[PDB]
């Protein structure tokens, strides 16, 4: 099974550097040109950098907006592709994806956020009041994203996680889950809130 | 770079109906090797792109029979024959015949369904938050259709508009409904100076507002 | 579709 796996990325200040990478598994990528492709939040997909194969001298090409700041490289012996991003600008903020010229296999992507604001961990508060609706208020964090699950992913249907709203440089979101009221009676109901950029992961049991 | 002109930008149809998306290329996508490297991708909210169709017409493993791709040269088509609830999201064409890879601008598919009234919930601030000197009141409106909805906050009978932040979910992949969250933020001082907190919801399913309140 | 990678694609 063919697979691409990206790593690296995170939050960085304007003018700083980041190196992201892409590990290929399951079949050689030696005979294909490789690409980094990006997607700014709420926008479409666009190529960023391109690297040819050994017979074509590993020639590299860049979108106009990153020329002279990003460098693409590949290590065929290790099935690895890399993007060195120097002199990062706020408008480089995007999910970055690695893919081959055949565009059939895609990694999970890595988020690169470029901002002069520093990380703030969220405050996580319970929302307590047939089917019962419970929730978690995830307030005052920066940057995006957070991940919210309910009972570590055991409660998956009747979950609503609302898109974050930005207000005075901080994000707020809510997540809710709707369970049979007997479930809340016997079982614990807990929201788990991960925030990669602050290295936090917090649980909130919803107490009656 | 090769320009892929994708149309329409949005689609909406009921379960069981057929829809088509067009991808039109500035250059022939037939490669000198005989293959035509035109694929269709689906992207669900907050997910990576995934392959639906590759090499014009070949169905990716796991993709339902109701998806098909066709076309040649500079004009291509994706068809969904009998939409299902889970088919919503954004569809892109992508070509790799001519380097660099380029992409259509995307088609967002929404599902038309029967009107459904919101289930409304109200939530007082938590003890934990008050302890910090802040307060937040939350009102949820769950599983309604269509998306258009109005939410208002009343404090002791007076509408409050400052400190309100609203957010609507992406359409639900199972029941094709929407949900909305409204958050009323205020100081602990402000919050304790009042008694009746009310969420008022107006949706086309009823002329009467849906009203949820608590007393502090 | 592994044969796409065997055969290759680069320009």
């Amino acid at each position: 099974a063919v697979q691409l796996v990206e790593s690296g990325g995170g939050l960085v200040q304007p003018k700083e550097s980041l190196k992201i990478s892409c590990a290929a598994f399951g079949v050689t990528f030696s005979n294909v040109a490789m690409y980094w492709v990006r997607q700014a939040p709420g926008k479409g997909l666009e190529w960023v950098a391109r690297i040819r194969t050994k017979p074509n001298n590993y020639a590299t090409y860049y979108a106009d907006s990153v020329k002279g700041r990003f460098t693409i490289s590949r290590d065929d012996s290790k099935s690895m592709v890399y993007l060195q991003m120097d002199n990062l600008k706020t408008e480089d903020t995007a999910m970055y994806y690695c893919t081959a010229e055949v565009a059939t296999d895609w990694g999970q992507g890595v988020m690169v956020t470029v901002s002069s604001a520093e990380t703030t961990a969220p405050s996580v508060y319970p929302l307590a009041p047939s089917m019962v609706t419970l929730g978690c208020l995830v307030k005052g964090y920066f940057p995006e994203p957070v991940t919210v699950t309910w009972n570590s992913g055991a409660l998956s249907s009747g979950v609503h996680t609302f898109p974050a709203v930005l207000q005075s440089g901080l994000y707020t979101l809510t997540s809710s889950v709707t369970v049979p009221s007997s479930t809340w009676s016997s079982q614990a109901v807990t929201c788990n809130v991960a925030h990669p950029a602050s290295s936090t992961k917090v649980d909130k049991k919803i107490i009656v | 770079d090769v320009v892929l002109t994708q149309a329409p930008p949005t689609l909406s149809a009921t379960i069981g109906q057929s829809v088509s998306i067009s991808c039109r290329s500035s250059q022939s996508l037939l490669h000198r090797n005989g293959n035509t490297y035109l694929n269709w991708l689906l992207q669900r909210p907050g997910q990576p792109p995934q392959l639906l169709i590759y090499l014009v017409s070949r169905l990716e493993s796991g993709v339902p029979n109701r998806f098909s791709g066709s076309g040649s040269g500079t004009a291509f088509t994706l068809k969904i024959s009998g939409l299902e609830a889970e088919d919503l999201g954004v569809y892109y064409c992508v070509q790799g015949t001519h380097a660099p890879l380029t992409f259509g601008s995307g088609t967002k598919l929404e599902i038309k369904r029967a009107d459904a009234a919101p289930t409304v919930s109200i939530f007082p601030p938590s003890t934990e938050q008050l302890a910090t000197g802040g307060a937040s009141v939350v009102c949820l409106m769950n599983n309604f259709y269509p998306r258009d909805i109005s939410v208002k906050w009343k404090i002791d009978g007076t509408e409050r508009r400052d400190g309100v932040l609203d957010s609507v979910t992406d359409q639900d992949s199972k029941d094709s409904t929407y949900s909305m969250s409204s958050t009323l933020s205020l100081t602990k001082a402000d919050y304790e100076s009042h008694n009746l907190y009310t969420c008022e919801v107006v949706h086309k399913t009823s002329s009467s507002p849906v009203v949820k309140s608590f007393n502090r | 579709r592994e044969n796409l990678y065997f055969q290759g694609k680069d320009g």
